């Protein structure tokens, strides 16, 4: 039979990705989407070495193949198909019947043919035949190379775990597996390019000493390359023939006479070589000769130029139309050639050959014929583009190169700009190029990568390796000079030679030699004549043009001189040494060359030590087999391992503390579930391919991941508790990595390109490319990100960054490393790191900044000396590298530690020590006062109670509830419980006061972002754009009243923002950005309104610091870390010390001097003395500051005589003060809850929530969210209400009395600043204009009046002074902010104490979070996220206190002591978030802003879901790294955090070993072997119930969740063992069996009734038998709720009414009375404000309530 | 005493506060340093590169004005160094 122009079998191969993908913090995310990894950890006392698990270093973790044979078209004559899968000698074989879109997934188990264990990288070969009906006989066969990952090694052998820095490397296959989770395909990394042979310099002709070293030895003209059986280097070095051994040494072995120095170049003189695979003969062909020669010895004989034998041909030169056919059919020797060119020998020894348009074969016998039989004209029919034809019908025209496929077996020959490829069936087709047949239009779509498709620009050479890659060089000899590469998927791509800007034939001034020793693909080739490739798959490139041999190799590490191997972390700034067998040796500092680990094994290479550079060691203790038994941390304590009989480490446990608990599925090594402390088992899920599917929590949440392995790799993930779907799609080729991150619409996309680039397009709009270039000191087999080129969608959007790395060596060791940081070529900064003196040397390019770190003998920063005279920071540390102490000049703070590490002592400068002692969990914490603080901790160190030096004792407590985990704070002899409750992956979802019952709920939308804030009768809704995911809208609705902001954003940056109200009276705003030319620095901002334009303020920049110049009408003058304010009028200097604190303020106005003042700090920096002149003919008043034992303000004199004295409770509450300008000493005091109750004679009313309720006649109400809502005084006739918008900031003030004032937030960097006042008594806007420390100094009003404010070193300000230089108000304040005098009351200023929003009616300061009262010196609220720290950094502490009883001094804290050149830079004006595009902007906030504002800066931010996504941000970060190590700043012990877990852990009702799942709101339960016989009764019960999702409530305290059973309770109570009452189990849970009867909207039901309750959490399960039992329990959960909400709203309502405090509505006098004695009112019934049916959360809030008589 | 410095090719901005004027205290285009201003090898080849007429032509262009900007290079002055990559270092103060 005979098959011509038949379909031949075009398969897809897709195989699964490589473990590249690693987490970042395990901890928080242990699931990779892209490679189904599940990346675990367990955290270990003692050490900051972690135990690290990889589910991809298991047995089960499958290699899968994925091949597509069949497309949704089959051919017609197809009636079978066949496959063939060829894995480390094992040979898979399946036959199937033509179907359309058929395919098969291979699974490889990763062993060999002998069922051994395969490590590394392996090699597929897939083969795919077409069975036709016309040939049952013959099968039209195509084979395809895949790459399948194998093993990977095992670095520490501890049960399918490894030590966090203990790392491997896999030699053979050149991977580097760090015990981190991190795995570096190093030979996957960009190609390198270097020189084997040649020097750029011509020899002599004669051959003088050219036997010898190959590198540097001078050649002549290399036109021919090919590679021997032993693996050495046949030359074609034009006059001689020359053999590179693989020992490096060059032999001449064969000289052709008939070769001329004159001739070197020229292209008849051009002769080709092939080695043939049977016998290594070599086989030489000159055209000009007309001969084949055979060389004789490979060796090199005495006679070089008698060391050949003619094969074929006589001499002679036959011509074009040759009768007998140049001697065909008889021997070889005896025929005539026309004019060899390209020689390949065939696997069988069948030697074939180019003859000037035809090929000749030479058989084993001798005999010469004819393959591509020329002179058959009339036979021959054009080329066919798409269909393969027989040799008879092919003319071939100028063909040269000729090579054999080793996989195929087939021949491939360079025909005239097109690769041919001849079967051996004889069957020819087109591989490369684009011949003139299909040329255009040809191909509509164009561009495609496809070798078919794209054209061949003068291709010279190619050759092919035993992996069937077909490598082809192209030389114009002008600019086109590179080597592209064919895969066996038939794409092309550039493998070596960048595009040339110059002429390397032409111009005289040229060098196109460049790129060795670096990446080939940047490197520039001269006239590529030959290549060959090496049996490790290296390609030979003859660089004719530069007289060199050229190697294009796989990225690889190299044995250095102390047979040793190294890699490098550039992101960790770490050097990782290895042995000759790759066993981990040492880690050393990139940066500073010290030690930083010294690994240690035993006899049989097991890992039994970890020396860190401290002299911690973490000792391995093994047994003989090396099986470990425990870990002897460096404080000698003994973690128990054990390793099950499955070889997987079961159990991880201190003498108390059960850190880890693991199961595994069989001997794959899989994990299936993870037990802590606390109880809570984690439950893992994956398929037969050994890929997670499935994660399950005890919260009843499950993460889900479905992968589809097509074309495209597929991978969707989704949550049972949120509708955030997040798919990520996968598309591999030869040139890149290509990821899409989709999220509805929202689409991110990730390039992982070979050259080493990351390219990312965020759906926003921006995208950054990262670049890699070799490492300065460890080379090519490390890359490293050295430049960024980023773009906006704007006008002017291109950004650059750049990382110029350096280096100086003395005597081959290296002495310093520098680094410069670079924006659009200018030099910003510079980090250089002297190894010799071991200094770390900060500066900038123009003498402003100058910062030298200082280094100890353990290689840690000890010593920080800034310029400008600054007080230089020192710190001391413990034997075990911890911090012990810190100074600042006068300033220290320093600390003592037990045998167990722990903190006994903290001494201070001014003589001030705290004791700390342990007894039994317990830490007392003692002053030097006698004020004792009682610490009771969990076993996992978290708080179970607070006792305070009044002895009222606060408690608290964490437990795993349904979808969230718990947290409750319980205040002293008080059930007004405070609670948030968290998510899975620790995101805020619930905060309540069970005091009155305020409720704050967080939701999460489809792109993982916050989509909703619901408070009693308000909802706030974020909107995200469709397309980009931006923020565009927040629209905070209650009611009538609308508040709507609206954003427009260039990428992620907002260039728009929009204020819109509902309100009749309200006007609107409009904000107006424009940004510098290729920067990310704000330029303008120009307001609207009220619809009226105001003039627009403009930003000017330094370009190498990011210090502001000017904004609006003021300039900025900068020197040492002083600055300047000016103005043609006004001068505003700020003067500050040696520690950083403002010593001197001047304001100026017109040469005359209107204000200063002078600040005066004692050692720990507390303002002792203040000297002030208001106005310029005023006298300076002296203000001195003593403090008490603990640093509380204790007097304040005027001009050295006494005015003010301040005492203090216990507790540290103020509970003595002289009021205002009073000499008469006034008394506070407060409960046991320390919440004030009388001021003098005035009495305090605080709610159970902890909030302001009033202060004597007056009325505050404060609503769920926290914000003052309204504040009235009946007496007084005053009534003020205040209006926000949805990111919890003040829009507006309205009082009763005329008052009524809208704010305004324009600055972006400062979003809590309010920029601008529209007053609407005059209708006129006041831009309120702030300095660099955030003070209010300036005024500037619509109506042209202009004001200078003076302001104090708290940002209080004291006086203001007219555009005319005059003062005309002038303030005085006590130290806790109340007002004594004032000069001018009726000029309103906006701004008052602390820089805050000061009311004068209410006495109150408004700071976006917090309310400060000036008349007590307290808050009004306390910040109950205090408690979420306290216990890992326990202190004196108090809800409400104001800055620790020191009001004038700044908040003492350990960022006072500057260790970190980021903080330091801050300090000189510098702003690098202005220069660096993402760099940290410095926070300056005196008020933690809420939740939504600083979630809604950091939205735009990229999202960390994905492995890519994740590899991308660790692309960010390494790039804004500045210092070469940074200290661990902390004066405190580390704490094991868990995420959303506060306090001590309460005992769960689903127990350890249970698993709990909640999908579509239908539970799903598991057992596994270590749950208890009581747990496995609750989860048996608890089976196929149907929860009542949004239906879960706190009633009296408890954590309720309702299910409902379909069926009868028989079965489950024979499971509890019990009919009726009470139980109480093992663990503690309270089962109670009853059988209610309930009466429901007149309905009366009776039903069985089982209930699981274990402290505050309650499960309760109704039982029925109807399909109504849903709907009956979801009706009977909300009418109950309905009882609640009126009860509550009702009680609320008749106790406004008895105090004498407004109501909800108007009532009348007889309305009033009803409710009074009543309870209730005839006619009026309470209705829901936000409907129930779309917020059931709200069923049973009081503050969702209305009452409205049936008018409506 | 207020301190400017810009590298060959940028503009030095001398500014004083309200009705001040500028003066020039001391002022060089060339290279004192080998650090400052960073570039090729070639750049630190050379620490002694002085122009005396930098006083004199920052003296000239600056003295008696509010504000000032004189440009680092061959347009404003001669060159002390060719092949050296140059800088403007000035000391001035603002003068009623
Ligand atoms: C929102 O918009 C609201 C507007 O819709 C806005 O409310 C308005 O705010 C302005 C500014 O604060 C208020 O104006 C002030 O009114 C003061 C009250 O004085 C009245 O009573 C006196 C009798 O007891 C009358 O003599 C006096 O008559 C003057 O004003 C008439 C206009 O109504 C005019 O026709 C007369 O000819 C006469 O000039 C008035 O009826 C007033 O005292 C105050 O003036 C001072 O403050 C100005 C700057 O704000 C200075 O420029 C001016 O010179 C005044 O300073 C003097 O007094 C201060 C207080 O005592 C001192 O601190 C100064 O040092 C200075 O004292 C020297 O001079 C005195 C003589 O001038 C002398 O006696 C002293 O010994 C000393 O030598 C100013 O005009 C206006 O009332 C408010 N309007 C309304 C309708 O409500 C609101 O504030 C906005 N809110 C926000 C947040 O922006
Ligand atoms: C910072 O450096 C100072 C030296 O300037 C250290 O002060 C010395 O501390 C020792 C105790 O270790 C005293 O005996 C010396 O009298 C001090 N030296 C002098 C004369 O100043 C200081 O300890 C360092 N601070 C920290 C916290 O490391
Ligand atoms: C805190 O404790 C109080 C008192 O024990 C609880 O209030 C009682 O609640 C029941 C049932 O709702 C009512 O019948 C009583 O009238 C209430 N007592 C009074 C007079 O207040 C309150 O529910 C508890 N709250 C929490 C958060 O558990
Ligand atoms: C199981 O139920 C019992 C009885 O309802 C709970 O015990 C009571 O707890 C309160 C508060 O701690 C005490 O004031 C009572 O004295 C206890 N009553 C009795 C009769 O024992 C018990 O706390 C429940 N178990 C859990 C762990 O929640
Ligand atoms: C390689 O060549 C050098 C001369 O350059 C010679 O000294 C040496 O012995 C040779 N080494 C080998 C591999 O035999």
């Amino acid at each position: 039979c005979d098959l011509s122009g038949f379909v031949r079998p075009d398969p897809v191969i897709i195989s699964s990705p490589l473990s590249t993908f690693f987490s970042d913090a395990p901890g928080r995310n242990p699931i990779v989407p892209e490679t189904q990894v599940l990346h675990e950890e367990i955290e270990v006392p003692g050490s900051s070495i972690k135990l690290i698990y990889l589910s991809s270093r298991t047995a089960g973790y499958k290699s899968l193949l994925k091949i597509i044979m069949t497309q949704s078209l089959v051919p017609l004559n197809l009636i079978k198909v066949h496959l063939m899968v060829a894995v480390e000698g094992h040979l898979f074989q399946k036959s199937f019947l033509a179907s359309p879109n058929l395919a098969y997934t291979f699974i490889w188990d990763k062993t060999d043919a002998y069922g051994q264990k395969v490590y590394g990288l392996s090699d597929a070969v897939v083969s795919v035949g077409f069975e036709y009906e016309t040939c049952p006989s013959l099968i039209l066969w195509e084979k395809r190379t895949a790459l399948l990952q194998g093993f990977e090694l095992d670095p520490s052998n501890l049960g399918g775990w490894s030590l966090d820095k203990h790392h491997v490397l896999n030699v053979k296959s050149g991977i580097l597996h760090k015990g981190n989770g991190e795995n570096q395909f190093l030979t996957q990394q960009p190609a390198v390019i270097t020189s084997i042979m040649g020097n750029g310099r011509r020899r002599s002709i004669s051959c003088p000493s050219c036997n010898g070293l190959a590198e540097g030895n001078k050649l002549l003209a290399p036109v021919a390359l090919a590679v021997g059986i032993d693996g050495s280097l046949f030359v074609g070095d034009f006059n001689y023939i020359r053999r590179i051994f693989p020992s490096r040494n060059v032999t001449s072995i064969l000289e052709l006479r008939n070769k001329e120095f004159k001739h070197s170049n020229n292209p008849a003189h051009k002769y080709y070589l092939a080695v043939d695979p049977v016998s290594g003969s070599l086989y030489v062909s000159d055209t000009n000769s007309r001969r084949i020669y055979k060389v004789k010895s490979l060796t090199g004989t005495k006679d070089l130029a008698g060391n050949s034998e003619v094969v074929a041909g006589t001499g002679e030169q036959c011509l074009p139309f040759d009768e007998a056919r140049c001697g065909d059919g008889g021997k070889a020797v005896d025929a005539t050639l026309m004019s060899p060119r390209g020689i390949a020998v065939d696997k069988y020894g069948l030697m074939y050959f180019v003859d000037a348009t035809m090929i000749r074969k030479v058989d084993q016998n001798g005999i010469i014929s004819t393959l591509l039989g020329s002179n058959d004209l009339t036979a021959v029919r054009p080329l066919s583009c798409d269909s393969s034809m027989d040799v008879s019908q092919v003319r071939l025209e100028w063909p040269t190169d000729l090579a054999v496929d080793p996989m195929d077996n087939s021949l491939y020959v360079l025909e005239n700009n097109v690769i041919l490829r001849i079967t051996e069936n004889h069957q020819v087709s087109i591989i490369a190029g684009r011949p003139m047949h299909c040329q255009v239009p040809g191909i509509d779509y164009s561009l495609s990568k496809l070798a078919i498709h794209s054209a061949l620009e003068s291709a010279s050479a190619i050759a092919i390796s035993h992996t069937g890659v077909l490598y082809i060089s192209e030389t114009d000899e002008k600019k086109i000079n590179r080597l592209r590469q064919v895969t066996t998927n038939g794409e092309i791509c550039l493998l070596a030679g960048a595009a040339s800007d110059c002429d390397c034939k032409n111009d005289v001034n040229c060098n196109c030699y460049s790129g060795d020793d670096g990446y080939a693909t940047d490197a520039i080739l001269n006239s590529p004549s030959s290549l060959a490739v090496a049996p490790d798959g290296t390609i030979y490139i003859a660089d004719l043009g530069n007289i060199r041999i050229r190697a294009v190799s796989k990225n690889r590490p190299i044995l250095n001189s102390f047979n040793q191997y190294e890699a490098a972390s550039p992101g960790e700034q770490e050097l990782y040494v290895f042995n000759a067998d790759g066993i981990h040796q040492y880690t050393l500092s990139l940066v500073t060359g010290e030690y930083l680990y010294n690994f240690t094994y035993s006899s049989d290479n097991d890992v039994t030590e970890v020396m860190d550079s401290n002299g911690n060691s973490l000792k391995v203790r093994r047994d003989a087999s090396g099986m470990p038994r425990h870990l002897l941390m460096p404080d000698n304590q003994i973690v128990t391992l054990a390793v099950g009989t499955n070889g997987g480490l079961k159990l991880v446990s201190t003498q108390t503390l059960e850190l880890g608990l693991m199961t595994y599925n069989g001997n794959s090594g899989l994990l299936a579930t993870k037990s802590d402390e606390t109880g809570w088992t984690t439950f893992y899920d994956y398929d037969h391919e050994g890929r997670l599917t499935n994660v399950t929590r005890p919260t009843g949440v499950v993460t889900s991941l479905h992968r589809e392995m097509e074309k495209s790799i597929t991978i969707d993930i989704e949550n049972s508790n949120r509708d955030d779907d997040v798919t990520v799609i996968t598309n591999l080729s030869s040139v890149e990595a290509s990821y899409t991150v989709v999220q509805d619409q929202v689409r991110n996309s990730y390039q992982l390109c070979n050259n080493g680039t990351l390219r990312v397009m965020y759906a926003n709009g921006m995208s950054i490319s990262f670049h890699s270039e070799p490492h300065v000191l460890a080379g090519t087999v490390t890359p490293t990100i050295g430049r960024c080129n980023i773009s906006l969608p704007m006008e002017n959007g291109l950004n650059s960054i750049e990382w110029r790395l350096r280096k100086e060596q003395i005597k081959g060791k290296v002495t310093v490393f520098g680094r410069k940081l670079r924006v659009h070529g200018r030099n910003l900064l510079s980090i250089d790191y002297d190894r010799n003196i071991r200094t770390e040397k900060i500066y900038d390019d123009h003498r402003k900044f100058t910062l030298r770190i200082i280094y100890d003998q353990l290689g840690r920063p000890f010593l920080w000396l800034p310029s400008s005279g600054l007080a230089a920071v020192n710190v001391s540390y413990f034997f075990n590298g911890r911090l012990a102490g810190l100074q600042r000049g006068a300033m220290s703070e320093r600390t003592d530690i037990d045998k167990q590490g722990r903190i006994i002592s903290r001494m201070f400068a001014d003589g001030k020590v705290w004791s700390y002692t342990y007894l039994e969990k317990s830490m007392v914490l003692l002053l030097q006062s006698q004020r004792q603080y009682i610490f009771e901790y969990d076993s996992s160190d978290r708080l179970h109670a607070v006792t305070m030096p009044s002895v009222a004792r606060h408690s608290m407590s964490t437990h795993t509830s349904v979808g969230y985990i718990r947290n409750i704070y319980n205040p002293p002899e008080s059930n007004a419980s405070v609670i948030f409750d968290y998510s899975d992956d620790g995101r805020i979802l619930k905060t309540s006061f069970l005091g009155t019952g305020r409720q704050v709920f967080y939701k999460y939308g489809k792109l993982s972002k916050l989509s909703e804030i619901v408070y009693d009768s308000t909802a706030v809704t974020f909107g995200y754009d469709e397309t980009t995911g931006v923020l565009k809208m927040v629209n905070l609705q209650s009611g009538g009243f609308s508040c709507t902001i609206r954003y427009r954003k260039i990428g992620p940056l907002v260039d728009k923002q929009i204020y819109r109200f509902s309100e009749e009276g309200m006007v609107n705003a409009r904000f107006d950005y424009t940004y510098h030319d290729n920067s990310f620095r704000i330029a303008s901002i120009k307001p609207i309104i009220s619809e009226t334009p105001l003039p627009v303020d403009l930003y000017r920049y330094d370009e190498i610091s990011g210090k502001v110049e000017h904004f609006g009408k003021f300039g900025v003058i900068y020197y040492d870390i002083n600055q300047i304010i000016t103005t043609a009028v006004m001068t505003l200097s700020k003067h500050f010390d040696t520690h950083g604190r403002i010593k001197e303020v001047q304001y100026e106005m017109f040469r005359s001097l209107m204000y200063w003042m002078t600040v005066q700090y004692d050692s720990m920096g507390r303002v002792t003395k203040r000297e002030l002149k208001l106005g310029p003919y005023a006298n300076t008043t002296k203000y001195t500051y003593d403090y008490d034992g603990d640093g509380q303000l204790q007097s304040v004199a005027v001009n050295d005589r006494p005015t003010w004295r301040y005492s203090y409770d216990l507790n540290g509450n103020l509970h003595l003060l002289n009021p205002g300008n009073s000499v008469r000493l006034m008394p506070l005091r407060y409960d046991l809850r320390d919440r004030i109750t009388r001021l003098g004679d005035i009495p305090y009313k605080i709610d159970d929530d902890g909030f302001l309720c009033q202060r004597g006649s007056d009325v505050f109400e404060y609503n769920s969210k926290g914000l003052l809502t309204r504040a009235y005084n009946k007496a007084n006739g005053w009534n003020v209400q205040y209006r926000y918008d949805g990111l919890g900031r003040r829009a507006s003030c309205k009082t009763n009395l005329g008052h009524h004032l809208q704010y305004f937030y324009a600055d972006l960097h400062n979003p809590t600043r309010v920029t601008h006042v529209y007053n609407h008594s005059n209708s006129e806007i006041t831009s309120l204009y702030y300095d660099l420390q955030g003070h209010l100094f300036a005024m500037e009003s619509s109506s042209g009046e202009e004001y200078y404010v003076a302001s104090d070193n708290t940002g209080t300000p004291l006086a203001v002074f007219s555009i005319n230089g005059l003062m005309i108000k002038q303030l005085q304040y006590t130290a806790y902010g109340e007002i004594y005098y004032d000069s001018n009351p009726d000029f309103q200023l906006v701004i008052g104490f602390h820089g805050g929003l000061y009311d004068p009616l209410t006495k109150l300061v408004h700071f976006t979070q917090r309310d400060y009262d000036v008349l007590a010196g307290r808050w009004t609220s306390p910040d109950y996220t205090m408690w979420k720290n306290i216990g890992r950094e326990p202190a004196p502490f108090n809800l409400y206190m104001f800055k620790s009883n020191n009001p004038l001094s700044n908040e003492l804290d350990l960022k006072n002591y500057v260790t970190d050149v980021k903080s330091w830079l801050v300090m000189f004006g510098f702003q690098l978030s202005n220069i660096i595009p993402g760099f940290p902007r410095a926070k300056m906030y005196f008020v933690s802003p809420p939740y939504e504002l600083t979630e809604s800066q950091a939205c735009e931010n990229g999202q960390l879901i994905t492995g890519v996504q994740q590899t991308t941000e660790r692309h960010n970060q390494a790039f804004m790294a500045l210092e070469g190590q940074v200290i661990s700043k902390r004066l405190h012990a580390s704490i094991r955090e868990k995420a959303g877990h506060w306090f001590a852990t309460s005992t769960p009702i689903i127990g350890k070993g249970i698993m709990f799942a909640v999908k579509k709101g239908r539970v799903t339960t598991g057992i596994s072997s270590i749950a208890t016989d009581d747990s496995r009764k609750i989860a048996s019960v608890l089976n196929s119930a149907h929860y009542l999702e949004k239906m879960h409530y706190s009633i009296e305290g408890k954590d309720t969740h309702y299910f409902v059973k379909i069926g009868s309770a028989d079965s489950d109570l024979v499971t509890l063992a019990m009919t009726s009452g009470r139980k109480v189990l093992d663990s503690g849970v309270n089962v109670t069996v009853s059988q209610p009867t309930l009466l429901i909207n007149g309905r009366t039901r009776r039903f069985t009734n089982i209930e699981f309750q274990y402290s505050t959490l309650l499960i309760n399960i109704r039982y029925g038998l109807t399909a109504d039992t849903l709907d009956e329990e979801k009706a009977r959960v909300l009418d109950q709720a309905r009882q609640r909400a009126l009860g509550s709203a009702w009680a609320k309502e008749q106790q406004k009414a008895r105090d004498g405090r407004e109501g909800s509505r108007v009532w009348t006098d007889g309305e009033k009375q009803q409710l009074l004695n009543t309870g209730r009112v005839q006619g009026y019934e309470g209705y829901y404000v936000l409907p129930v049916e779309q917020y059931p959360e709200l069923a049973d809030s009081s503050s969702n309530i209305q009452f409205l008589r049936q008018n409506e | 005493v207020r301190r400017e410095l810009s590298c060959e090719g940028y503009s030095i901005d001398l500014r004083c506060p309200g009705s001040d004027v500028i003066m020039i205290e001391s002022a060089n285009y060339g290279r004192t340093d080998d650090k400052i201003c960073d570039a090729d090898p070639f750049q630190m080849e050379n620490t002694d590169c002085y122009l005396p007429d930098a006083f004199k032509i920052m003296t000239q262009r600056c003295n008696n004005r509010t504000q000032c900007i004189v440009v680092t290079g061959s347009d404003v002055f001669p060159d002390p160094c060719p092949g050296t990559y140059k800088y403007l270092e000035v000391q001035y103060e603002c003068v009623p």
